[PDB]
């Protein structure tokens, strides 16, 4: 992941009243992923076959 | 007499064997199927005794 020039420059303060980037800002990065998988119901039971 | 309204004699009510024997807290399988993320191979081992 490349960033832009406005993060960059809104991590430091400086920003007046009500610009929001008043105080220094700090950011976190968060990956989420969808997947398949498989459920076997048997025996009144269940589980993954292939864990 | 007057007429009377048929009575629904609907019963049902077969309930269902929801409450185990005893307990019946067991349900034992295995995982299976080499988990997934089957990682690397045979990573060469190899011997390190000095020739």
């Amino acid at each position: 992941v490349t960033m832009s020039p406005e993060s960059v420059v809104a991590a430091a303060g400086g920003g007046n009243n009500n610009s929001g980037y008043n105080e220094p800002q700090r950011f976190a990065l968060v990956v989420i992923a969808v997947n398949h998988n498989v459920i076997r119901i048997m025996n009144g039971s269940m589980g993954f076959p292939i864990l | 007499n007057k007429t009377i309204s048929v009575t629904l004699g609907l019963r049902h009510w077969k309930t269902v064997s929801a409450a185990p024997p005893e307990k019946m807290s067991k349900s034992g399988v295995c995982k299976i199927a080499t988990n997934v993320y089957n990682r690397d191979g045979g990573a060469n081992p190899f011997l390190v005794k000095y020739e």
